[PDB]
């Protein structure tokens, strides 16, 4: 979605929100796969 | 800290807390590869104790550069990320020392943790120094505590489940299960002692049945557990309070 044309053209930034649920380690992401 | 006469300065102190934060990742990924294993070899252990005594020597010169208050040092390290290098530790220490217990073989590595952790606790109270009531440097340290509360709180439901043993075992209502002076109390009647202090819950009571080696009579010598387990206890835990 462009924005940088946000003068002449709405950005839809209702799709482009993202929210950060977890952040884990290389490690411990690898166990609970395991798991 | 500040080489004032000179054109470049360059912050030691800085680079130490730099390093002692490597130290620290370096330390939680081997951990990381032992979480599964339960038991630790021998090559291992020789690891772990020499990257201790590394972690120890550092954690001792920081502390020698706060000290006799220096201020300047202190507010340092406090804007530095001594903090996150001091979570980790804290969840190394909290996972390490409920894993360790378990095998009679890791004794001499507890130690060392524990060592360790006692130099990082005085590290603590000499960045507490000079602090007045509603000090940010508290504050900032009870914001750390809040962010590793979970193994804050398993590490004081270790040093409480390995201190009350001494009062358990110094009791009378031990001594009926055991009246003569052998001291090679059974197993079972071990398991009757857990029930009739009742301090040491189901959860305590097979955890210590589990940390504690009995010989094929199923009968475990309770003097050599408490002077294993509760003396290192009242050593560390002294600085936590």
């Amino acid at each position: 979605e462009s924005t940088s044309n946000s003068k002449n053209v709405p950005p839809d930034l209702s799709i482009c929100t993202f929210v950060l649920e977890q952040s884990l380690s290389v490690r411990a992401l690898q166990e609970m796969l395991a798991n | 800290r500040t080489q004032t006469g000179n054109n470049t300065t360059v912050n030691i102190i800085i680079s130490t807390v730099d390093y002692l934060l490597r130290v620290q990742e370096s330390i939680s990924d081997f951990y990381w590869y032992y979480s599964g294993k339960d038991v630790i070899d021998e090559q291992g252990q020789r690891n772990f104790s020499k990257a201790i005594q590394v972690a120890k020597q550092v954690f001792n010169t920081l502390t020698e550069y706060i000290q006799g208050p220096c201020t300047g040092n202190q507010q340092s390290l406090a804007h530095s990320r001594l903090w996150d290098a001091v979570v980790g530790f804290l969840h190394v220490f909290a996972h390490m020392q409920m894993k360790l217990s378990q095998d009679s073989s890791q004794i001499e590595l507890l130690k060392e943790l524990m060592d360790l952790q006692k130099d990082m606790v005085v590290m603590l109270l000499s960045m507490l120094e000079g602090n007045v009531v509603n000090g940010t440097i508290g504050k900032q340290m009870v914001d750390m505590l809040v962010e590793s509360s979970n193994n804050v709180e398993m590490i004081l439901k270790f040093f409480d489940m390995f201190l009350k043993l001494k009062d358990l075992t110094s009791s009378d209502t031990f001594k009926e299960y055991d009246p003569d002076g052998k001291g090679v109390i059974s197993k079972r009647d071990f398991h009757k002692a857990m029930e009739s202090h009742k301090h040491y819950t189901q959860s305590e009571t097979e955890f210590l049945l589990s940390c504690a080696e009995t010989d094929e009579n199923e009968t475990l010598d309770y003097e050599e557990f408490v002077k294993r387990f509760h003396e290192p206890a009242k050593d560390i835990g002294f600085n936590v309070a």
